[PDB]
């Protein structure tokens, strides 16, 4: 078969899966197609509006030829956050989520509570209630970890 | 610069439309200042130019006009603010 | 027009920073033609400027970068787009 | 006690109601104060971001002296439909709000799918996509439930 992935400028991918692909190849094919990586990317069936299921094939979401999809892009920066021993740990990140929201991140990512630690950049603390663009982190920027 | 590709002057069209149409609304909570409000009615304006020099370049089966256009252009605000495709529609 | 008082440019600043916030994400999707690429850029730049010129001329307590203006934005835009204050954190 | 009615624009109108007043009388009193009739209004918290329960009394909702209440005005307008069974009922509604919203409003509202009936103004079928002010709807008219 052979599905289409719309985009709100009118771009439109014919990305063809025949036996059982999943959306994450879905989204690799489409992201060598337009050069914007498969995690920057967030799609949804046309019309039923239901936000697909990851691990399982596009077939079973009612996904056949002719279908459409859209897709929508959502702009993200890679950054790295170090702990009290050193190692930076990588981390994608939105500009305009919070900053609780990356302290959050960076818990379950070194198994620990988020009420110990200041998060900082340029040694200029950052308050869990702003963005992080308030900050403006860049590409590959390192922010620290304050216990 | 980003590259765009054809329809990008089209769903530019949308998009402001949308733009548009959310001033307006701003401005019945007379909140919109006086400059803002002068911005909305050249938008407005500007708007509708590019509306029919670009719809005499479209088939008949897609020309649409300024009012039709905002409602797209909502469309696509929806789901620009929540970044999800699943608040175009009912959601 | 309408019966806007003062205070109105605050809540304008703060509209057109979510208006630029719209655009920006917009052109993520290689959507936003190339007149409008330049008219996103003279949006940003007049309104640094707006934003300067008015937070010297308030409290500290109430003085926002762009960056955090454009949250106020995106809030009030999706008040207006589902016209339910119930939208501005709670609605989605 | 007194009440702070906020509008997006920065104004605020501290309605000063103690009371058990409902939420009728405080959209009543605010249109008195700046022209906007009670059907054009729309109110919330200011936190709670919950829109408020019209049957119920603002004490009751956790309004207390210097409360916030949220106010947007909407351009709208109020109509009846009337059912297959001939009784009218009566729904606000937003010109811009396209007959496919009004169907699912009167779906719940009633106790019925969507998927069954057309949906009719001065015998003029109306179709799902387009909004409202399409068919010239005005102040207290009537639309029709075609079963």
């Amino acid at each position: 078969g052979d599905l289409t992935v719309k985009m709100l400028g009118g771009q439109e991918i014919l990305v063809p899966l025949r036996d059982s692909m999943t959306v994450s190849e879905l989204k690799q094919f489409i992201a060598q197609k337009i050069n914007v990586p498969a995690f920057q990317q967030r799609l949804a069936h046309l019309d039923s509006r239901e936000v697909l299921q990851e691990g399982v094939p596009l077939v079973l979401q009612g996904l056949r030829a002719g279908s459409t999809v859209l897709l929508v892009v959502q702009n993200s920066i890679s950054i790295l956050v170090r702990n009290d021993k050193g190692r930076s740990s990588p981390y994608e990140v939105q500009l305009k989520q919070t900053v609780a929201e990356l302290k959050q991140q960076v818990c379950q990512k070194e198994r620990v509570q988020a009420d110990q630690f200041w998060l900082s950049f340029e040694g200029r603390p950052m308050d869990d209630e702003h963005p992080l663009e308030e900050y403006g982190l860049m590409k590959g920027c390192t922010v620290f970890m304050n216990l | 610069q980003i590259e765009v590709g054809p329809g990008a002057t089209n769903a530019t069209i949308n998009f402001e439309a949308g733009i548009l149409e959310c001033y307006e609304r701003f401005s019945w909570q007379r909140a919109l200042d006086y400059p803002g409000q002068d911005r909305l009615h050249r938008l407005k304006r500007k708007l509708e130019s590019r509306i029919k020099t670009h719809n005499k370049s479209e088939p008949e089966n897609k020309r649409m006009s300024l009012e039709e256009r905002k409602a797209i252009g909502v469309k696509m605000m929806k789901v620009l603010l929540f970044m999800d495709p699943s608040a175009g529609i009912e959601g």
